[PDB]
């Protein structure tokens, strides 16, 4: 049969809570660390790869940093395998909105669209939820720079500064101690780097194990320069903060 | 088709729609409007096919307002215009044809400029400083080009538009019993009862 | 009646996905295979092993062609390798060969096959393919590239890596023998030497299946007089040319 | 899928409907109180976590229509599905019947929606309870409804859901009379704020207030106003408590 | 514990479900099929388990098309469904080719359909042995079909509770005639071997039903044995047992 | 987790309990096979044993003809033999239809492998419990053997056997090609390769044969035939006179 | 739930236990008796009140004006099959210009029981029907089981105390077969039948519900004070 | 708690008792209903229900258990009212369907039998047609109404799919204590107003609250005036005329 072999995976427990969400959140706390810090001039998304070797290529790796659209990039922490479906759904949604209204998508819409996909899997079907936690960096006209993080339930909350994945509680305290309300991209980069230096299992934080991208108001008056850095520009700001 | 004219004044779009409605060979009604306010700052007037017009006009108010209440902010006239275009575009390919010619006029308070658009039945969006569809269009396009200036005050736009009304009446074999006037401006969407 | 529409895949309570751990264990029960990315090519190598020694392994293959730039090789389950190679080919043709008329990039192909592994983890009625694949290819913009898609559906780029049961030994070896300048010739003499530490049975060019994603061949194209159509960069080396490399160490 | 996810229980319940009521109890606390010229929904904003921008984080009271607001308690994922389904109905009403919705028709719709996912299999029940409020068009009856995830709707003259909700309900029997609601927006607002300052505490940070006056007047009150009321309730309460204390001493 | 589903395997090569389905068929009643040279003779034992019953007004032998008899034992409703399917499949052949389905071709349709129900967890395996054969133009044939979706040719087949006894008497009859016997003469022998096969089961009382498809007397169409012939066959068996 | 042995899913160890049991249901019948390559022919013999006298021997088979040049010889149960037989016949016809020439052996092996693969990867799917051997003579590849099995894996050969005693047969083929120093038997008469095969099968199993204990199939070029029992006996008379 | 499970189980006794269980539906039901002659069929049904403010529960459903069924067991189960028999009879009237005969309808029904025993997520119906009619081939009385077996009988019963009705009918069997074109006599002998199947609930002219079919008479249902001529 | 049974993973399964188990469980959920008493006379049918309240904040004059199905058929629902929300909607559609087709009243019994057909539809996927419920309802109805051809009727519809005509029937928590007395006091000599007061008299004994008009509600179905729900003031008047007759024994 079928009924025989079913566990029931979408039901409740007496807690009024779903095991498959908690269990997913657990598995994100075993993966690499991801941090977003919002400046008054930009957003820094800085992510650490949970694997490294001296035979790992770094030069075709964008395994945590992915562009969803030219104004919106995300940092990924969780099941990378699961995340890849959601990324390409996210790119397609961005484009759908852009197609019909001929105008760049708000950051609000795009985060909620994903949250509802994830929502569908817990709601019905007897499926497991995709185990990914996203940090979204975006600029839109209405609220300017926007930072958003979403979890496997399908729920999002905006933030001023946030950390997800492993060492969620630790990196966050560091951020409360050194956060200035207003910052420059340079103050954001300086803080971001030092926090991930304070949370890494390796003895020193290296460029070959750092992914780093920004969205900068380095271009002005309605234009933004999106940057995915090469690991040799990551190398160079790592000596500026004096880690190296 | 009947009267449906736009003129892009410096700060506002002045749209006007026919009162007369003839379905069959007898005018049945003669105070009817052909316009439905989409959003606080975008008005849409329509003419085209009978009965297609009334239904499809209710359809766009519904959908654009659906999205308005989702985001607690209102779409730009450029963005609403594109939605209306999108739909009619699918409709000439689709089984049942719609046939609705629209002037969408709005005041965007975020570009701070009045915007006027003409969407024909085929599905072509075009930004214009004055516009028109159908039968009326043939006499007025040239009449408005003559006297226009780039920047004209609101009450100048009314006076001009009443020259265009007045002309039309002589020349058209059809009878339209004067227009209804609406101004769409930065200070809201009002009517003028002066014809 | 039927109602398997509910996944046989769940999260274990201590985090992870249970099945992908079980599947990685099944990849350490298979054969051993390696791949080296040189400056001027890619060489891939694997061991031919057979159930009975009277079995014909020359009529059998474990390095397969997906496209003329992009080959694959496995360590792990045979049955699961065979089906996934035919779909790789079916998605490369339907989703880039009708839509752009030409053979995909290697990066674009790796993601096409990683969706198939993902949709075997997801959905009811299924379990993961229990294989590790190397996807070696050449594309015209990131040069030569070598990837490994794991049973999970992640991929990782490498510069040289190994898989199967002799993986720990082989990778220790590749850590010193890889270099920032390497010749394809030197990579061929290297790949044999490493995979010899991983073979405990007979050792011949008839048992070591070598393919190189080297440089174009106008003779394996079958036609001439077009300079615009280039030859396949892949070239499986017949057993005799491989028997020579045994001495050329 | 189509397998049962609800199976009738022999104690006269369904197990999963009772689990859903608990999912709201561990949820955040909403207090709603209707006057005689307003409806007021006060809802708690969980801001335990530091570094959070509230401008890009939505409110926990969402306007469905232009004269019907809905607050919610419980699971915050699931809540968003009921609210998108209810906005779609709000427009539908205008399309086919014209006029905006009445509070009652929508309230019945949300109730039948959560009801579908019990009775049908392959769909498990929600765990979200709502306070649905507003005025009907061209009337001024303040109407305050509550829906629950069992699929039952109730009207109530004042209602509360979420954590320590029972403690708030106890307060409302003695400090809100059925026969005499408060008769000003300002008084009704200070009554619901006082309720929030007991089970959520920690100043005016967490306090959010929506006030609706008849005929499409929905406004949400600025921090500065809330700050004034909260500080007045504490001083007024300190001043009162202390003079009662003294009168006790002597007597 | 390998009875959860009918797709499971056991390490002794067993598939517990399907083997238990044979227990269902052993509680049937004696049913024979005589492969003769001219044709086939089926017979079924119909128990009279009450005197309130109307004799010879219930059949357990139904034809499928006009030249394939099918006689079943085990679960009587379940066999009425397996017979019902093979009338659809038989008629499809006749439409599509304008020839009545051949007996070895029919063997495959039915076999395949029973085999199918052990490859899906959605359905239950049938608990019947069905016995079918007839005369085609490539001659007379006989098949016995297992609840496992297995079949073989037979020179005589049997099923029931008195199957030890039947299969045994049928070896004697193939050792009397190595060149086989007339279907004319087989009417009287089906009567005989159901009667010895009821000494194990002689608690009850029964009515004999016999049917045949022969080229020589019923012109290849499957008709019932009746009248004086039927009651003579009964009398034959009775003198033999006394 | 707790189920890995009544549904298809990996154990803690990384193995499939369900599939192993499929391979432990292949020795039930206890048929042995032997297949050898001639120079222009392919020869396969299979056992034919009937346990009782009342089975007709002709219908008892194990050599089933799919295509015109490809035969298919089945080790394991006769219900899953018929489902495998049927399925291959459907694909073979399908192939002829869409490419315009009758299906190669190699691809027919590759096709039934991908169908086996699906049955070990779907939850509610019962794996095939058969090893199939496909014998052909191709015009581009010459005499060939490919053997499929429940895993969904196939492998090529010089020669192969199957059955419970298969090791004994491995010994005879290993010796045969240890002496010759070539990969196939070099014979120009398709008949004497049938003779060589039987000789090695008598030697290997340690047991004497008869026409009826044999069943012999031969693929030459452009036809596949099965020998009748008369033609089989003659080969054993020419074996004694070698 | 061991071997005793849902409709997919064997069971080392060749059973399936789902069939025996639905046959306790019948036992927990009220008694009914059928008997036929060569010219008339008669069903004599005992309705059952729930309380004295409750009415009596209809036990006989008209399928056709020459065909009728009466249930014993679960009323919701009956209503899925009763709709079915009337539906194929009107179908046979439309297409073939012919009454749907009783014996053939037993065969149609039979396969309708079978496939909910075939399929997982099915259950057997927990109703057994007695089906009479008069056709071009005469009177028939069928007894339908939750098993799906259709059997032809001269007189039978199903219910509680079904044994006691059949023992009365075993004596008097050859008497009622040679009474023909006198429907009255058959009706009374069946009143007498259900007398040995009383739980001291009495014979009463609103407890007992009759329906007859003739050669010379349509299907007719007697209820209320149409039963007083026998009682 | 947690009853000893063999099924709780099926829904259309038996049961060594030989009755559906889920259906069985349903009738033990009608006793968590609030008490509805219903007296059928030959001059009208009176339906009275304790509305039930649970806070005095709770506004209880905007809640009712009385539902008009149509002008001449009333229903009072008791048990779990989310289930009955769906059941009542179904009957209202059917009633209107009969008035479309034939421009004629629906029979009281004909409607009642129809909502019984709805209730039989629990299932995973059984029989010829789709099963659009997983689980039987847990609400039982007192459908009152008047038809022309049998006069005044009072039916009890069970979540089983079975129906019995009653001449008075009680459902709810206090069902057993009410019905004992119904067995004793009823006669066929009642009028519309005597029956009316007989409902509030027994409804007071099974009252667990206080008998007032904000927690008790009356409704009648009368032939030529239709189904009319008694206003709250008139219900207050009857409660007082009960107290005259209660100090007159």
């Amino acid at each position: 049969g079928s009924r025989r072999y079913d566990s029931r995976t979408t039901i409740f427990s007496p807690e009024g809570r779903l095991y498959q969400v908690e269990y997913a959140l657990e598995s994100i706390s075993h993966a690499g660390t991801a941090i977003g810090i919002m400046a008054s001039d930009g957003i820094v998304l800085a992510a650490e790869r949970k694997v490294t070797s001296t035979l790992l290529e770094q030069d075709t790796s964008t395994e945590k940093l992915y562009k969803l659209n030219d104004k919106i990039a995300v940092a990924v922490a969780g099941l990378t395998a699961d995340a890849e479906i959601l990324i390409n759904t996210a790119r397609i949604h961005a484009q759908n909105y852009l197609k019909t209204y001929n105008e760049d998508i708000p950051v609000e819409i795009l985060v909620r669209r994903l949250s509802d996909i994830k929502q569908g899997y817990t709601q019905h079907g007897g499926l497991r939820p995709f185990g990914v936690s996203f940090i979204y960096a975006g600029y839109d006209d209405r609220y300017g720079y926007q930072l958003y993080t979403s979890n496997p339930s399908g729920n999002y909350t905006g933030w001023k500064a946030i950390s997800v994945g492993a060492n969620t509680s630790a990196a966050q305290t560091l951020l409360q101690m050194d956060y200035k309300d207003d910052m420059k991209v340079d103050d954001a980069i300086e803080l971001a780097l030092k926090t991930l230096s304070k949370t890494t299992d390796s003895s020193a934080l290296t460029y070959d194990r750092l992914e780093f991208a920004t969205i900068r108001k380095g271009a002005n008056d309605g234009e933004v320069y999106q940057k995915i850095f090469k690991p040799q520009e990551i190398k160079d700001i790592l000596v500026k903060t004096g880690i190296t | 088709m009947d009267i449906i004219l736009g003129i892009r004044v410096q700060d506002s779009v002045i749209l006007a729609s026919s009162k007369a409605v003839t379905r069959g060979i007898s005018v049945l009604k003669d105070s009817d409007d052909k316009t439905r306010q989409l959003s606080p700052h975008t008005l849409m007037s329509f003419a085209g096919e009978a009965g297609d017009t009334v239904q499809f006009a209710e359809y766009i108010q519904a959908n654009i307002q659906l999205y308005s209440i989702r985001e607690d902010y209102e779409l730009s006239p450029q963005a609403v215009s594109s939605f209306v275009r999108q739909e009619l575009a699918k409709s000439i390919r689709s089984r049942r044809p719609y046939q609705v010619n629209v002037l969408i006029g709005g005041y965007d308070k975020k570009k701070n400029k009045p915007e006027l658009y003409q969407i024909d039945y085929l599905g072509t969006k075009v930004e214009l400083p004055y516009g028109a569809h159908g039968y009326s269009g043939f006499y007025t396009f040239s009449l408005l080009d003559h006297h226009y200036r780039p920047d004209m005050t609101t009450e100048e736009g009314l006076d001009l538009l009443k020259l265009c009304v007045q002309e039309l009446e002589k020349r058209m074999p059809m009878d339209f019993k004067g227009v209804i006037v609406k101004i769409v401006d930065k200070d809201g969407i009002r009517q003028v009862d002066d014809f | 009646t039927d109602r398997y529409s509910f996944s046989l895949t769940t999260f274990s309570p201590s985090g992870k996905l249970g099945q992908i751990d079980y599947a990685l264990t099944a990849v350490k029960q298979g054969v051993t295979s390696l791949g080296i990315k040189a400056t001027n090519g890619v060489v891939i190598a694997t061991e031919k092993k057979s159930s009975s020694p009277l079995a014909m392994s020359e009529t059998l293959s474990k390095v397969s062609l997906l496209t003329p730039d992009i080959g694959a090789v496995y360590s792990g389950m045979g049955p699961d390798y065979r089906v996934l190679v035919d779909k790789s080919r079916k998605v490369a043709h339907t989703s880039y060969k009708r839509i752009y008329g030409e053979y995909p990039p290697t990066k674009l192909l790796v993601s096409e096959v990683a969706k198939i592994m993902q949709e075997a983890t997801q959905s009811g009625g299924v379990r993961p393919f229990g294989v590790s694949l190397l996807i070696a290819g050449h594309d015209e913009f990131n040069g030569f590239s070598l990837y490994q898609v794991d049973p999970s559906g992640s991929y990782f780029p490498w510069k040289a890596t190994a898989i199967g049961k002799g993986s720990v030994a082989a990778k220790t070896f590749l850590e010193k023998r890889w270099n920032d300048e390497l010749e394809l010739e030197d990579a061929i003499h290297i790949a044999l030497l490493t995979l010899k530490e991983s073979v405990e049975g007979e050792f011949n060019g008839d048992t070591i299946e070598l393919a190189i994603i080297g440089d174009e061949n106008p003779d394996l194209l079958g036609y001439t007089g077009i300079p615009t159509d280039k030859g396949p960069r892949f070239r499986k080396l017949t057993s005799q040319e491989i028997n020579d490399r045994l001495e050329a160490l | 899928y189509d397998r049962a996810l609800s199976i009738f229980s022999p104690d006269g319940h369904i197990f999963q409907v009772e689990y859903a009521l608990e999912a709201v109890k561990r949820g955040t606390c909403a207090v709603g109180v209707k006057g005689k010229n307003c409806v007021v929904l006060g809802c708690e904003r969980r801001s335990t976590l530091k570094l959070q921008d509230t401008r890009i984080t939505p409110s926990k009271v969402s306007k469905i229509d232009s004269h019907v607001v809905l607050s919610f308690s419980g699971l915050n994922a699931d809540s968003r599905i009921l609210i998108e389904k209810a906005r779609v109905e709000a427009q539908s009403h205008r399309l086919t019947l014209e006029d905006p919705v009445t509070v009652e028709y929508l309230t019945r719709y949300v109730a039948g929606v959560q009801q579908r996912y019990t009775q049908s299999g392959g769909v498990r029940p929600f765990g979200v309870s709502t306070l649905i409020a507003g005025f009907d068009p061209r009337d001024d009856e303040p109407k305050l409804y509550q829906t629950e995830p069992s699929g039952i709707y109730s009207s109530w003259s004042a209602q509360t859901i979420g954590r320590n909700s029972k403690t708030v309900r106890e307060f409302l029997e003695k400090n809100y009379d059925r026969k005499e609601p408060p008769a000003t927006v300002e008084e009704c607002v200070k009554l619901t704020v006082r309720s929030l300052l007991e089970v959520v505490q920690t100043g005016a940070k967490n306090i959010e207030i929506t006030v609706v006056k008849p005929d499409s007047d929905i406004v949400a009150l600025s921090s500065e106003e809330i700050n004034q009321y909260v500080t007045q309730i504490e001083q007024e309460k300190q001043e009162q408590q202390e003079q009662d204390k003294k009168k006790k001493s002597n007597h | 514990g390998y009875d959860l589903s009918n797709s499971v395997f056991s390490p002794d090569g067993r598939n517990f479900q399907v083997e238990y389905a044979v227990k269902a068929v052993e509680n049937g009643t004696t049913s024979i099929g005589i492969k003769c040279n001219d044709g086939v003779v089926f017979a079924v034992e119909k128990l009279i388990t009450s005197k309130l019953l109307v004799p010879q007004k219930n059949v357990k032998i139904q034809v499928v098309d006009r030249h394939i008899g099918c006689v079943y034992s085990g679960l009587i409703p379940d066999g009425r469904h397996l017979v019902n399917r093979g009338r659809e499949e038989a008629a499809s052949f006749k439409k599509l080719y304008k020839t009545p389905i051949p007996i070895p071709a029919f063997a495959d349709r039915l076999g395949q359909y029973v085999q199918a129900h052990t490859l899906y967890n959605s359905v239950r395996p049938f608990g019947v042995s069905t016995i079918f054969g007839g005369v085609d133009k490539n001659g007379a044939h006989l098949y016995m079909l297992e609840p496992s979706g297995s079949y073989w040719g037979y020179k005589g087949a049997a099923t029931g509770k008195g199957r030890q006894s039947a299969k045994a008497e049928l070896e004697k009859l193939v050792d009397h005639h190595p060149e086989g016997l007339s279907a004319r003469e087989a009417v009287k022998q089906a009567a005989k071997i159901i009667y010895l096969a009821h000494e194990d089961n002689k608690e009850k009382d029964f009515e004999l039903e016999i049917s045949w498809c022969s080229l020589s007397e019923t012109n290849g169409l499957h008709k019932f044995v009746k009248g004086d012939l039927l009651q003579e066959a009964i009398d034959f068996a009775q003198k033999e047992i006394n | 987790a707790g189920y890995d042995r009544h549904i298809t899913i990996f154990s803690p160890e990384g193995r499939l309990y369900q599939v192993e049991y499929a391979f432990k249901a292949t020795n039930q019948t206890n048929i042995n096979s032997l297949a050898v390559r001639g120079k222009d022919c392919t020869v396969v013999i299979s056992q034919k044993k009937v346990p009782d006298k009342l089975l007709d021997p002709t219908t008892v088979s194990y050599i089933f003809c799919i295509s015109r040049t490809i035969g298919m010889v089945v080790n394991g149960p006769i219900p899953d033999a018929r489902n495998a037989a049927l399925r291959a016949k459907a694909e073979a016809a399908e192939f002829r239809y869409k490419y315009g020439y009758d299906m190669p052996c190699d691809v027919l092996a590759k096709r039934m492998a991908n169908l086996s693969q699906i049955y070990t990867q779907r939850a509610y799917m019962r794996p095939l419990g058969v090893i199939l051997t496909f014998v052909s003579v191709d015009e581009e590849l010459g005499p060939s053997i490919y053997k499929t099995d429940p895993a969904g894996y196939y492998v090529g050969y010089k020669a192969t056997a199957t059955g419970p005693k298969q090791q004994e047969i491995t010994t005879n083929l290993e010796n045969h090609f240890k002496k010759s120093k070539i990969d196939h038997i070099n014979e120009e008469s398709w008949e004497k390769v049938v003779e060589f095969a039987i000789t090695h099968m008598i030697d290997a199993l340690g047991t004497e044969f008869s026409k009826n204990d044999l069943e012999v199939g031969v693929a030459t070029k452009d036809k596949f035939f099965t020998l009748s029992a008369e033609n089989i006996e003659e080969r054993l008379v020419a074996i004694a006179e070698q | 739930n061991n071997y005793d499970g849902d409709t997919v189980t064997f069971s080392p006794t060749g059973r399936l236990f789902q069939v025996e269980y639905a046959l306790e539906a019948i036992k927990q039901g009220s008694v009914t008796v059928g008997l036929r002659s060569n010219t008339h069929a008669v069903l004599v049904a005992l309705k059952r009140n729930a309380d004295e403010l409750s009415s009596y529960q209809k036990k006989i459903i008209k399928c056709d004006e020459h065909m009728g069924l009466s249930l014993a067991g679960l009323a919701p189960d009956a209503r899925v099959l009763s709709n079915y028999l009337r539906q194929q009879c009107n179908y046979s009237s439309l297409v073939f210009n012919r009454k749907l005969a009783v014996e053939r309808a037993g065969h149609l029904l039979c396969d309708k029981a079978q496939k909910n025993t075939q399929s997982y997520g099915g259950r057997p119906y927990g109703v057994g029907l007695l089906i009479i009619g008069y056709d071009k081939s005469g009177a028939h009385l069928l007894e339908f089981q939750p098993s799906g077996n259709v059997t032809e009988l001269y007189g039978t019963a199903i219910g509680a105390r079904s044994q006691g009705a059949k023992t009365y009918l075993e004596r008097t069997l050859d008497t009622f077969i040679k009474i023909d074109g006198n429907p009255d006599e058959l009706i009374k002998a069946g009143v007498e039948a259900i007398s040995q199947s009383l739980r001291d609930e009495s014979l009463t002219v609103d407890n007992l519900s009759i329906a007859i079919v003739g050669k010379d008479t349509p299907f007719t249902i007697y209820d209320g004070e149409a039963v007083a001529k026998y009682i | 708690f947690l009853t000893r049974s063999e099924y709780d993973r099926g829904v259309s399964t038996f049961s060594p008792e030989g009755r559906l188990f889920q259906v069985e469980y349903s009738l033990e959920a009608i006793k968590l209903g609030s008490t509805a008493i219903g007296i059928a006379t030959k001059e009208g049918v009176v339906l009275g229900v304790e509305k039930r309240a649970t806070s005095p904040l709770l506004e209880s004059d905007s809640i009712e258990k009385i539902v008009e199905i149509d002008r001449h058929i009333g229903c009072a629902m008791s048990g779990l009212t989310a289930d009955a929300r769906s059941m009542i909607e179904h009957a209202r559609t059917a009633a209107v369907t009969h008035n479309l087709y034939y421009d004629e009243d629906i029979n009281v019994e004909s409607l009642t039998q129809s909502v019984c057909d709805l209730a039989l539809r629990f299932g995973e996927g059984a029989s010829g047609e789709e099963r659009l419920m997983s689980r039987p309802f847990g609400v039982a109805l007192l459908i009152a109404g008047h038809d022309a051809d049998d006069g005044y009727q009072l039916f009890h519809a069970e979540p089983s799919g079975t129906f019995y005509r009653y001449n008075a029937k009680a459902i709810g928590s206090g069902s057993e204590g009410a019905q004992a007395e119904l067995l004793n006091e009823w006669h066929s000599s009642l009028t519309l107003k005597e029956a009316e007061l007989l409902v509030l008299k027994i409804l007071k004994q099974v009252m667990e609250e206080k008998l007032d008009e904000n927690n008790a509600q009356l409704s009648c179905i009368t032939k030529q005036d239709g189904f009319k729900i008694y206003d709250n003031e008139k219900t207050a008047e009857l409660i007082k005329e009960l107290k005259e007759k209660e100090a007159a024994e």
